[PDB]
C-alpha cells in the first residue's frame, strides 16, 4: 500500500507467422507480408505496352 | 518485373517477436499501439499506447518496404529461355547461363530476407531496451525491476505519476526524502 | 544475333549481380560501422558506471551527477581508471538518501 | 556544491554527409570517402604493361 505497480509491456496478437532469421530459422512474429508475388491474372492486358 | 526466384515463398517480417504464454509474457490485448503503460493501483488495470515509440517503429517498418517494393529495372530484349529443340553446344551454354543467374538471384532473395529480417526483430526489440532504460533513468532509486519489465515505485503515484511518465515530464521528487523508511531498514 | 545477344546478356546479369553487391557491402557495413561506434560508447559509459557506485546518478543524457565531492583529481582518476570512490563515501545517506 | 558534475558526450561536426544503412535509409556522419572512382585522368599511361 505504499507502491504502485507499473507495468510496461508489449503487445501480442493470436494468429503469428514463422520467418526465418540469421540467428534462428523459425521464430514466430505478430504479421508477415509475401515478398515473392505468384500467379498473377492469366489474361496479357495491352497496356501500357504496344 | 520482379526477379524469379527458385524459393515458393520469403516471409518479411513487419512486426516484433511473438510471445505466446525479460518481459515474461505478452498481452495479446493490446491492438491500438505497439507501445504503452500497464499499471494496478487501487483503481485497476488499464491499458494505453505510447505514440512516439509507436511512430518511431512504424515509420521504420514502411521504410523496409520502401526499400524493397516497387525498385526494379527495366529488361526488354534478352536471350530465349525455353528451346523446343536439341542443338549442343550454343543452347547449352544459354541453358548454363540462366541456370547460374537463377541460382546466384535465388540466394541473394533468400539471404536478403534473412538480414533484413533478423535486424528489424533486432530493432524492435532495440526500441523496448531504450524505452525500459528512458524511463528507468528519468525514475531513481524510487522504484525497483522485477525482471518483467515492469517497476514497482516505492513513491507512492495516483494515476499522475503515469502521465507525466508517458510523456517523460515525470518529477520523482515530491515524497521521495522518506526513502530510507521506504524499503531500506537497518 | 544470337551470339551477340548472349555476350551482351552475359555482361548485363554480370553487372546488375556486382552492382547489387556493391549497394548491399556498403550498407551492411556502415549499419555495423555505426552500431560498433555507439557500442564503444556505451561500453565506455558502463565502465565508468562500474568503477562509480551510489556515489552518482545518471541524469539520462551521458552525464554523471556525482555526489561524492570530487576537485580536478576525480575526473583524472576516471580517465585511466584508477578512481578510488571510498574517500567520502561513507557521508553517503546524508548526500541523497534522508527520511 | 555537494557534486561535480559529469559529462563524457561525443564529437560533433557542423558538416556531415548521408549514408544509407540496413535500417535507415538517411543517416548523418561525420565524414565519409567514396568507394566508386569515377573520371581519371584521360592518357593511357604507359606503365607497367607494355
Amino acid at each position: 500500500n505504499s507502491t504502485a505497480t507499473l507495468c510496461l509491456g508489449h503487445h501480442a496478437v493470436p494468429n503469428g507467422t514463422i520467418v526465418k532469421t540469421i540467428t534462428n530459422d523459425q521464430i514466430e512474429v505478430t504479421n508477415a507480408t509475401e515478398l515473392v508475388q505468384s500467379s498473377s491474372t492469366g489474361e496479357i492486358c495491352d497496356s501500357p505496352h504496344q | 518485373c520482379p526477379r524469379y526466384v527458385k524459393q515458393s515463398t520469403l516471409k518479411l517480417a513487419t512486426g516484433m517477436r511473438n510471445v505466446p504464454e525479460f518481459i515474461e509474457n505478452g498481452w495479446e490485448g493490446m491492438v491500438d499501439g505497439w507501445y504503452g503503460f500497464r499499471h494496478q493501483n487501487s483503481e485497476g488495470r488499464g491499458q494505453a499506447a505510447d505514440l512516439k515509440s509507436t511512430q518511431a517503429a512504424i515509420d521504420q517498418i514502411n521504410g523496409k518496404l520502401n526499400r524493397l517494393i516497387g525498385k526494379t529495372n527495366e529488361k526488354f530484349h534478352q536471350i530465349e529461355k525455353e528451346f523446343s529443340e536439341v542443338e549442343g553446344r550454343i543452347q547449352d551454354l544459354e541453358k548454363y547461363v540462366e541456370d547460374t543467374k537463377i541460382d546466384l538471384w535465388s540466394y541473394n532473395a533468400e539471404l536478403l530476407v534473412a538480414l533484413e529480417n533478423q535486424h528489424t526483430i533486432d530493432l524492435t526489440d532495440s526500441e523496448m531496451n531504450k524505452l525500459f532504460e528512458k524511463t528507468k533513468k528519468q525514475l531513481r532509486e524510487n522504484a525497483e525491476d522485477m525482471g518483467n519489465g515492469c517497476f514497482k515505485i516505492y513513491h507512492k503515484c495516483d494515476n499522475a505519476c503515469i502521465g507525466s511518465i508517458r510523456n517523460g515530464t515525470y518529477d520523482h521528487d515530491v515524497y521521495r526524502d522518506e526513502a530510507l523508511n521506504n524499503r531500506f531498514q537497518i
